[PDB]
């Protein structure tokens, strides 16, 4: 399974995960570093031009925004609790200055 | 300041070991001419720039170019800067700072 | 109206600022201000015309009669303002950015191009002028305290501590002092030019006061100098005297319940002609009357549905 | 061209012939010149509202941003309302609505901010002419 | 018709628009005038040296 | 500190230390190493000679291909450095003899790593590099044309 991707450009994502793969190799040779299983997950990155790619599928991986918007509609919590109190708070959040910011926050 | 904070200071310790190593795949990323037009937002002269900045994380002499830092007291003030309250709340709304 | 002694307004994200009398609470006059929120409030030396600022325009509202419109606005700046002020005579006045702009505005709608624009490298926080209206000072949020001259174009840069964002600076009228406070709560006090003749403009590091281990908000003087209240995010206010910078009262809104959690930061401070009464502007929707002895409150302002996080608070001469 | 100067500056700056394709076969006016027999029309000020308001016609013809075109040329008809008030604009307006291609709704907010005119110029020599 | 109703429309707003003084900052300041910067914003009034006590008189009549 | 004295006062300890004890690792990539960071030293300088570069530029190619053929599993960074000098240093006529006799030397299995920066570098204007990239890719298809 693979995942095409459009009006995007991976040939900098090509360079990243060679990048990956060297970070890798020096963390297997490491004897503190070997012994605790410290590694980076890679997938595979295939451009066919400028503008599109391939990326390969990781399987049994969810994102982190779905993973918890699930925990809260399940147990009857709005999805934006936090983001609605600060806009009762102040309705202007995005013109406030760094003081007022923070206590908002 | 349990497996995070240890296991943070095991991996900077391994790549200020190997700073050649990691610098050498940088360089023959950041100076290819058809690769660093969405890095340009003389021509070479905000690359010369990129790989400075790039040295200065792996030798400590980032926050303060005036001395040199360790490594725990670097992961130190990496975490401060991470966590405070005034960096987090100027983040874009959809970036969640909150969460 | 404005035609009495003395005036009080208060404002913040409601939206309203509400015109008030320290005689009794009834609220006198509901001025309307949209799209904005308020940073902070000052009125004319000449009491006919008051100032407020807020996301890069300065509206300006009438007092004599009763206009709740901006019959004056200014614009130009694209970032927020964080003070403003006026010359004594009223000939210009000075509002500092968070562009990191400093600048002077010239209140003649005639060509005298009296305007000098001060860049810094950092958005500043608070401005303050000197009592001889010779002087200013810029404070960043890089901790550098710039003392901008107005006979020269040079400014001497001055920073105690580094990493930490000053928020408020002032000046006693008498010219005694000169303190500042930070994001951490040190109150640096410098003691300010004895230079009367030339501006010579020196400062030495007199003395540091260890309090308000929260944020520090805003500190000021008293027109008789001999205080200086200092506001701080714990909710509490301390005032000191200046002769031995002790402890002279101290304030506090805390209901001692672990339920409410800070329920809301105490933002600004305003003294009297005599220093006996002050004025306080909390973020609980609500602005109190200490008095600087008995410690106990005298009245509360009640109109407001938001927090107020500005106040002006201005009486007759004498006193 | 006014087009291209236009974007550089306000239109309160500038002020601090103008019809391009009007020759004498196409005007509703100046045809009736030697035909006829008519008077020649009379008249800086008028001169570079008519390019603002022909300027913003062909802007009208692409449909990018109607609203923005519309507000600009109401704004006219409101502090200068003696602008639309001449024969030869309304030839040349009108000899450019059918070269081009405006839609329907556009074609009636034209066209319809002239029904409130006199004209007085064609009826003082039509009159003269056949008496 | 349609744009009558909106020509005539468009007039109120503009009545209740022009109770509004709107001052824009010019990018033009003195930087010829080095020289006369000494006088046309450096007053540079020092002067109350004399002290005035008081009488608490303020809020004498408020309370 | 890296100082205009001090650079050939390391070569000289570097040098003497690879014919000690060949066939070790640490020697020939340190040894390496330091000629290119010569050469990078001298650029920076005349900046702010064609034969002034060229003693260092000749030794650095040679130390770094013996390299390569030591470690045989980890040389991710020898196979890159070689790259640079060749895409800027490559168009003098004396790099060239030490470059094609490199590739012949050691293991075509070696440049598989590095496909996608070569591929970056093919339009090359110079007639003198540009035709030695050919070679390799053509013989990379000759053994793996299925990765190319
Ligand atoms: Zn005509």
């Amino acid at each position: 399974v693979f995942l095409l991707k459009g009006h995007e450009d991976l040939r900098q994502d090509e360079r990243v995960m060679q990048l990956f793969g060297l970070v890798n190799t020096l963390l297997a040779n490491d004897p503190t570093s070997l012994r605790k299983n410290l590694s980076i997950q890679r997938y595979a990155v295939i451009p066919l031009s400028t503008n599109s790619g391939l990326i390969g599928w990781v399987p049994h991986c969810d994102t982190l925004h779905a993973l918890i918007r699930d925990y809260r509609e399940k147990k009857k919590i709005l999805l934006n609790i936090e983001h609605r109190i600060m806009l009762r708070m102040a309705p202007d959040y995005d013109h406030l200055t760094l003081m007022q910011k923070v206590e908002v926050f | 300041d349990g497996n995070y904070r240890i296991t943070c200071h095991t991996v900077m310790e391994v790549l200020r070991e190997h700073k050649d190593s990691v610098m050498a795949v940088l360089e023959a990323f950041v100076y290819d001419p058809l690769l660093n037009w969405r890095l340009m937002d003389a021509l070479n002269k905000k690359a010369i720039q990129i790989i400075n900045r790039v040295r200065d994380k792996l030798t400590g002499r980032d926050f303060s170019h005036d001395d040199t830092l360790d490594v725990p007291t670097q992961v130190e003030l990496l975490i401060k800067q991470a966590t405070s309250h005034e960096n987090l709340c100027q983040c874009y709304i959809g970036w969640c700072p909150f969460w | 109206v404005g035609s009495d002694p003395v005036i009080l307004a208060t404002a913040g994200y409601d939206h309203t600022v509400r015109f008030w009398q320290a005689h009794s609470g009834i609220c006198t006059r509901t001025v309307q201000h949209q799209d904005s929120q308020v940073n902070a409030l000052e009125v004319t030396p000449d009491r006919s015309m008051i100032a407020a600022a807020g996301y890069q325009h300065i509206r300006m509202y009438d007092l004599n009669s009763n206009n709740p419109n901006p019959i004056i606005s200014y614009d130009g700046v694209n970032k927020n303002i964080a003070s403003v002020g006026f010359h004594e005579d009223g000939r210009w006045m000075y509002t500092g950015g968070e562009d990191c702009t400093a600048r002077i505005w010239d209140l003649r709608s005639r060509n005298l191009q009296c305007q000098r624009i001060f860049q810094v490298n950092a958005p500043i926080n608070c401005v303050c002028l000197h009592p001889n209206q010779a002087e200013l000072i810029v404070g960043d949020q890089s901790g550098a305290i710039h003392i901008w001259d107005l006979k020269t174009d040079h400014n001497e840069q001055l920073i105690p501590e580094p990493e930490v964002s000053i928020t408020s600076a002032h000046i006693d009228p008498d010219a005694s002092y000169m303190a500042a406070v930070n994001s951490t709560g040190n109150c640096y006090v410098w003691n300010l030019t004895g230079g009367i003749g030339d501006e010579v403009t020196q400062l030495i590091p007199k003395t540091k006061i260890p309090a308000h281990t929260r944020y520090a908000l805003q500190c000021r003087f008293s027109p008789d100098s001999t205080l200086l209240a200092t506001c701080s995010a714990d909710q509490t206010c301390k005032i000191w005297r200046t002769s031995n910078f002790s402890l002279m009262t101290e304030l506090s809104i805390k209901s001692g319940n672990p339920g409410e959690s800070s329920r809301g930061w105490m933002w600004g401070c305003a003294f009297s002609g005599d220093s006996q009464y002050i004025v306080t502007a909390s973020s609980d929707n609500l602005a109190r009357l200490w008095c600087v002895e008995t410690g106990e409150i005298k009245r509360e302002y009640g109109g407001h549905q938001k927090a107020v996080v500005c106040l002006a608070f201005n009486d007759s001469v004498l006193g | 061209s006014f087009h291209l100067l236009r974007q550089q500056m306000s239109l309160t700056e500038i002020m601090n012939t103008g019809l391009q394709e009007h020759t004498d076969d196409n005007c509703l006016y100046c045809v009736c010149i030697e035909i006829l027999g008519f008077q020649p029309s009379n008249q800086m000020c008028r001169i570079l509202l008519r390019k603002e308001v022909l300027r913003l016609v062909i802007n009208l013809s692409s449909s990018v941003s109607t609203k923005c075109h519309e507000t600009g040329l109401l704004t006219i008809k409101e502090k200068y309302p003696q602008t639309f008030d001449d024969i030869c604009l309304y030839s040349e307006v009108s000899h450019l609505l059918s070269h081009c291609t405006f839609r329907l709704p556009c074609r009636r907010f034209i066209q319809e901010l002239f029904q409130d005119v006199q004209f007085l110029q064609m009826h003082e020599e039509a009159e003269a002419v056949l008496a | 018709s349609n744009t009558a109703q909106r020509l005539e429309r468009l007039r109120k707003e503009r009545q209740n628009q022009i109770k509004c003084k709107n001052i824009q900052w010019k990018e033009r300041n003195s930087k010829q005038s080095a020289q006369e910067l000494k006088s046309l914003f450096e007053k540079k009034s020092l002067k109350e040296k004399p002290p005035i006590s008081g009488k608490q008189s303020i809020l004498s009549v408020r309370l | 500190g890296i100082n205009e004295s001090t650079i050939p006062k390391v070569l000289q300890y570097y040098s003497a230390a690879t014919e000690h004890d060949r066939s070790w690792y640490k020697a020939w990539h340190a040894w390496a190493v330091m000629n290119f960071e010569a050469v990078l030293h001298y650029k920076h300088q005349n900046q702010a000679l064609s034969k002034t570069l060229l003693m260092y530029t000749v030794p650095a190619v040679q130390g770094f291909f013996r390299s390569i053929s030591l470690s045989r599993g980890n040389n991710l960074q020898d196979t890159l450095r070689v790259l640079t000098l060749w895409f800027d240093y490559g168009h003098w006529p004396d790099v060239n003899e030490a470059l094609v006799e490199g590739v012949k030397a050691i293991q075509i299995d070696t440049w598989l790593q590095v496909i996608p920066q070569l591929i970056a570098r093919i339009d090359t204007p110079r007639p003198l590099v540009g035709r030695l990239i050919h070679q390799l890719l053509t013989d990379i298809g000759r053994y793996h044309p299925q990765a190319l």
